[PDB]
């Protein structure tokens, strides 16, 4: 029983770290897809405030 | 006889005093082996639980 009830609480557990670390890790992805995507979307719009700038302290 | 009675008294006493032995013998026994069995399952929660645990913790950090 002790061997028995050892094993099935290992099973058990990695069933739970596996199910639970995949879960977390795809969400993690999907939210930084989802950032990566706003900060470059808020970027844009942004632009060509640049361009003038550096082009402008670069030249006389 | 009277020393009849008393060796078969003497092998009767005999008996009884090593039955109890052996009662307390077991008992014994069994209390040693069920604390080493339930010291063994105190010890294996922490020793996966500790492993999940940490596992959590670098996976959250990666």
């Amino acid at each position: 029983e002790a061997e028995a009830k050892a094993k099935a609480l290992e099973a058990q557990y990695r069933e739970r770290e596996r199910a639970e670390t995949e879960a977390l890790l795809a969400r993690y992805r999907e939210r930084a897809e989802a950032e990566a995507k706003a900060v470059r979307e808020k970027a844009m719009a942004r632009l060509d405030e640049a361009v003038a700038l550096v082009l402008k302290e670069v030249l006389p | 006889s009277k020393l009849e009675a008393i060796l078969s008294q003497e092998v009767e006493a005999e008996i009884q005093a090593l039955l109890q032995e052996a009662e307390a013998k077991a008992e014994a026994v069994k209390r040693e082996a069920e604390e080493k069995a339930k010291a063994l399952l105190q010890a294996r929660e922490r020793a996966l639980e500790a492993q999940y645990r940490a596992a959590l913790r670098r996976a959250e950090s990666a």
